[PDB]
């Protein structure tokens, strides 16, 4: 019963983590190396839009 | 799946027939109809068109008039009755389904046809009547009178294996997709007024009449008929 | 359009037309919920999902109840919810007090009427004739409650008010609560539903129309 | 001079009221069961005071061939949108009567589009009689004193003998079967009562006068200045029963 | 005995809220400063689908970014081509109270399931020229209020019994089942690489699966009311998740936990569900309050607003190719956004 909450917190307890800042970096790198490629983002000309 | 067609007989010129496809294994009232006809000797001729619901009613220009299709869906059946049968009627008339929703697959169920013997418009061309050619590699060419490429993407070209004494059976649709069914080995490819389809490891039961045919705009039409031979 | 489009469309409009058929339908019937904890009578006031037909009137009816916190939001456009109370069980009488407090506070069910049976109203006269169990026990205000056999009456009435006193806190006029007092053996329940169903519908086309 | 002096001012206030309905009818079907009705009833209010505004325009310069033809089609098209806002008020009198009197049929089994059939209806059979008026009582047109007299009275008999009875009592309904029902509400609603007996008292006393004078003209004849004063009055009242309509009929 | 336990339970909760701490050095609120402000994105309707004669449950797109399918109260899936606003197919329910509306990545099947506890995988491209059901997936103890198909046999589903489920469709039955959450599992989106998935549930907690082990990986909990809507950023490492408490918040994977929270003080209302676009940068939001909100997934800041819906917006979803948005609210019509 508690038994298995305990060793689901242990099993939690020792995962690798990273610094905030490295993860907000990869997130921003990944916004950034994408953002032409976004067709809301940036407004798609009449001939490139199907709708 | 089973379009069993009836009718067929000798008839003397000027008279009138009706002839009767029964549907059976699928869901006949969701599917629009063709009538489709080979002479003797000949290629494939479009002859009629009953849209799923009965909506829409499109003919020949050769049968404009004195044919008439029309099917009973609660009975399954499909009809053609048809007066003032001339000389040039003389055919085995086959019944065909098709359904049109967005990615469907028209034309791929031909029934087993009657014979029937009686005692402006995109041209379709197959120069290569007869090709004569196992385990190697084909290509069957079609051309048009005007590019099959529609304004929304789709290029509306057909590929058809007429086996020798079978009804034929649809390979490619809109140039580029294989059926259900179809080895892999077969594909299509072109570009408006220019088509053909590359067969690789030519097998047995796999020789017969290559017919294209487009479905741009209506009357449908195909072509003359390229032949493989063994 | 090309011939594949237009027989696309074609095909489009074939199922527009099945979809107002099924839509009709659909809006012959009225839709209802059932709604009460256990050992309530649930399943005999009209004698995962468990869906019951009954027409009165030729009116078609379809109650529905399930076997609530997060899935009432699916049941916000039913015609009225059917909630049954056992009103011979003291013991948890103000589980379901709160319980109705919960329901007719709910945030989906802001415009949606409820129509409270309380069951075993047969065994509540029992219970109060023989004077083994009493109210005042469990509910503090009973010995002061007067009526506006007498003291079951005055039980039952009792019971009601407390009810209906959640009910009249904050239904603002846009639903409203109606209580019935009912049996195991008693038939004419689908025709309070019905009545009371006449009075929702009569309200809901008086709403329609920006007047009441 | 006494006989015309109150009509300028009745002119003025009756051209106010039009200009004001026709913004109110304008704007109400830019923001568009009810709303059909609500719609066509705007609509024909809109036609109605946009020939209030041109007949008052036109009748404020002396009378010319050309000008009297364009003020006969004005009058027509006037008596022709009157019409269809009768029948359209009687309309929703009549749903709201059917809303209170059958809930379960009108919700469950009226047809999904009967109000498109009933404004269809209502304004190919007013055409089709008011046309038959026009072409039997137009000055340039086909001007008959028998034809024109029993078009007249059978206009004015469906009018005053059909149209508003059954607005009347189908209103009186819904109050009685309300005001029984709502015995037993924690509401007892007023809203709809004020908005009831404002329906029935605007069309009573602001849109029925105009066809009481021109049925009440034919049948012991008055002098002229009762009839010039009565037509004066009459006008504005219809000015101001097309007004109140949007607001009656979509504000509350 | 359980004392001990729980002692042993409080201490690992107090250690990893030590380990979170040490990890959060600088807020991407910080970070994020200095980047270019997406300014006002001004996205109008192009279709409107309408058809439904009910409230609009769910919907989600194909693969293709060119049909979609939706589930409303009427009992019916319609497959619409979003190009052409035909409908493609109409697929009746056995039980009309449906929830969740998934397509495979194929296009092969779709899957639909509410109240009565079932799954329903509906064949589309058969002989007989119709749709029916290949299988009926039963085994959750409560309602089903997601489902996302990993391939043609296999799809994950979320319930309210507090549980997940894979199964085998072939097979018809619960290869792993996923065990956990405390409260009622009510969003569940899948990663891009399928081997693992976040579920949102009624106790403000969302969860990180394993598919192949079948465990909970991690654990992120800072809501304070019932988790609605949740949605991985397209990299796979981060995630967003909407709650009852008028607040979307994005939880990275390898910090473990939250980054950003996008809230306003003018919005109260529920959050009904969540998309990205593709570059990540907005955050599509559906709220009760009958309109969507579109934050700047960096910056939180609403850029933008989308008000056509007269009812709560329901579902919401994005394409894989970027082009369109869909919102589907209780107003039976379904919009295209661009
Ligand atoms: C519905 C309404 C208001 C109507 O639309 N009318 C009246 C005005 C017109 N009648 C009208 N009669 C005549 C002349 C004319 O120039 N016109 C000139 C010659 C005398 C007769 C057209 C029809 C109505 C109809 C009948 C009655 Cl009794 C009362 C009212």
């Amino acid at each position: 019963q508690a038994r298995k909450l305990v060793e689901q917190l242990k099993m939690e307890a020792n995962i690798d983590r990273i610094k905030v800042s490295k993860a907000a970096a990869d997130l921003m790198a990944y916004c950034e190396a994408h953002a032409k490629e976004d067709p809301l983002l940036t407004p798609v000309p009449a001939s490139e839009n199907p709708f | 799946v089973q379009l069993v067609e009836s009718g067929g007989g000798l008839v003397q010129p000027g008279g009138s027939r009706k002839l009767s496809c029964s549907a059976s294994g699928f869901a006949f009232s969701s599917f629009g109809m063709h009538w489709v006809r080979q002479a003797p000797e000949k290629g494939l001729e479009w002859v009629a068109y009953i849209s799923s619901g009965s909506g829409t009613i499109y003919y020949a220009d050769t049968v404009k008039g004195r044919f008439t299709i029309s099917r009973d869906d609660p009975k399954n059946t499909l009809f053609l009755q048809m007066t003032s049968l001339r000389s040039e009627d003389t055919a085995m008339y086959y019944c065909v389904r098709s359904i049109y929703y967005y990615g469907s697959s028209p034309f791929d169920f031909w029934g087993q046809g009657t014979t029937l013997t009686v005692s402006s418009d995109i041209v379709m061309t197959q120069a290569t009547s007869s090709v004569p050619v196992p385990g190697e590699s084909v290509s069957i060419s079609c051309r048009s009178s005007k590019s099959l490429l529609h304004s929304n993407g789709n290029t509306y070209l057909y590929w058809f294996l007429q086996r020798p004494g079978q009804s034929p059976q649809l390979l490619i649709y809109r140039m580029s997709n294989l059926a259900s069914g179809v080895p892999d080995r077969f594909s299509g490819s072109g570009s408006g007024t220019a088509f053909t389809l590359t067969i690789s490891r030519l097998e047995a039961e796999d020789v017969g009449v290559y017919y294209c045919m487009q479905h741009l705009e209506y009357p449908l039409t195909f072509g003359a008929g390229t032949k493989l031979e063994l | 359009v090309s011939a594949e489009d237009k027989a696309a469309a074609e095909r489009s409009k074939m199922i527009d037309k099945n979809l107002r058929e099924d839509g009709e339908k659909a809006r012959r019937t009225l839709r209802l919920l059932l709604l009460g904890a256990d050992n309530s009578g649930k399943s005999t006031i009209v004698k995962g999902i468990f869906e019951t037909k009954f027409q009165v009137d030729k009116v078609n009816f379809h109650m529905f109840d399930v076997g609530r916190r997060k899935w009432i939001q699916c049941f916000n456009d039913v015609t009225a919810i059917i909630f049954v109370v056992d009103s011979s069980d003291y013991n948890r009488l103000q589980e379901a007090l709160n319980d109705f407090k919960s329901i007719w506070n709910n945030r989906w069910l802001r415009t949606i009427s409820v129509i409270l049976f309380l069951n075993k109203q047969d065994l509540l006269a029992e219970k109060v004739l023989a004077g083994k169990s009493k109210i005042e026990d469990y509910f503090p205000e009973f010995a002061r409650y007067t009526t506006p056999d007498p003291r079951v009456t005055r039980a039952k009435y009792f019971i009601r008010k407390e009810f209906v006193d959640i009910s009249t806190a904050s239904g603002d006029g846009r639903h409203i609560c109606y209580p019935h007092f009912t049996c195991a053996v008693d038939t004419e329940n689908a025709r309070r539903i019905f009545n009371d169903c006449k009075d929702i519908i009569l309200q809901m086309n008086l709403r329609e129309y920006n007047l009441v | 001079s006494t006989v015309h002096t109150a009509y300028l001012v009745l002119s003025s206030l009756a051209m106010f009221t039009c200009l004001c309905g026709m913004a109110g009818n304008s704007m109400v079907i830019w923001l568009l069961p009810f709303c059909i009705y609500i719609l066509n009833l705007a609509a024909a209010d809109l036609l109605f005071l946009f020939s209030m505004a041109s007949t008052l325009s036109l009748e404020t310069q002396p009378l010319v061939n050309t000008t009297d033809k364009v003020h006969e089609l004005m009058k027509r098209l006037m008596y022709f949108a009157y019409t269809v806002g009768l029948s359209l008020l009687t309309a929703i009198s009549t749903q709201r009567c059917l809303s209170v009197l059958f809930p379960i049929w009108f919700k469950c089994h009226r047809p999904r589009h009967l109000s498109a059939w009933v404004c269809g209806l209502l304004w190919t059979l007013c055409l089709l009689m008011n046309g038959l008026t026009s072409s039997f009582c137009s000055k340039f047109l086909k001007f008959n004193e028998d034809r024109c007299f029993r078009v007249d009275m059978v206009q004015a008999a469906l009018i005053m003998g059909v149209l508003t009875p059954v607005m009347t009592l189908s209103s009186l309904t819904l109050f009685v079967w309300v005001r029984r029902s709502s015995q037993q509400w924690r509401r007892q609603p007023t809203r709809l009562f004020v908005v009831v007996l404002a329906s029935v008292l605007v069309f009573l006393i602001c849109s029925l006068p105009l066809s009481i004078y021109w049925f009440v003209l034919y049948w012991l004849s008055l002098p002229p200045e009762m009839q010039v004063l009565c037509f004066s009055l009459s006008r504005l009242s219809s000015s101001v029963s097309s007004s109140a309509n949007p607001v009656i009929y979509f504000l509350v | 005995e359980l004392d001990q336990l729980r002692q042993e339970a409080e201490q690992l909760k107090n250690q990893i809220r030590d380990a979170r701490k040490a990890c959060a050095d600088a807020t991407l609120s910080q970070i994020t400063n200095n980047i270019d402000p997406v300014g006002r994105i001004q996205m109008r309707t192009r279709r409107t689908l309408r058809g439904h004669l009910a409230k609009i449950y769910a919907m989600h797109w194909g693969t293709d970014s060119r049909l979609l399918v939706s589930a409303s109260q009427d009992g019916k899936l319609i497959i619409w081509d979003s190009y052409t606003t035909n409908k493609v197919h109409a697929i009746p329910l056995r039980s009309s109270w449906v929830m969740t509306c998934a397509y495979a990545p194929s296009g092969n099947y779709v899957a639909c399931g509410g109240l009565d506890n079932i799954c329903s995988i509906y064949n589309l491209k058969t002989r007989e020229g119709n749709v029916r059901v290949s299988r009926e997936l039963a085994g959750h103890t409560g309602y089903l209020s997601c489902c996302r198909f990993l391939d043609d046999n296999q799809i994950v589903t979320s319930s309210g019994d507090t549980t997940c489920a894979l199964w085998d469709i072939e097979t018809g039955q619960q290869t792993t089942t996923f065990t956990g959450h405390t409260g009622d599992v009510m969003s569940l989106s899948l990663a891009p690489d399928t081997r693992l998935f976040v579920s949102g549930a009624c106790d403000a907690s969302a969860k990180l699966w394993d598919v192949r082990e079948g465990m909970c990986r991690q654990t992120f909990t800072g809501h304070e009311s019932d988790i609605n809507a949740i949605c991985f950023f397209p990299n796979g490492n981060a995630f967003a998740t909407g709650s009852d408490d008028a607040t979307c918040r994005l939880f990275d994977l390898r910090a473990d936990q939250e980054l950003m929270t996008y809230s306003h003080d003018n919005i109260i209302c529920g959050i009904t569900s969540v998309s990205f676009s593709k570059s990540g940068r907005l955050l599509l939001a559906g709220y009760d309050d009958f309109n969507c909100n579109v934050w700047d997934a960096l910056k939180a800041d609403r850029a933008g607003v989308l008000a056509g819906h007269d009812n709560r917006v329901s579902c919401l979803g994005v394409t894989d190719d970027g082009m369109a948005v869909a919102t589907g609210s209780w107003d039976s019509f379904l919009k295209i956004w661009n």
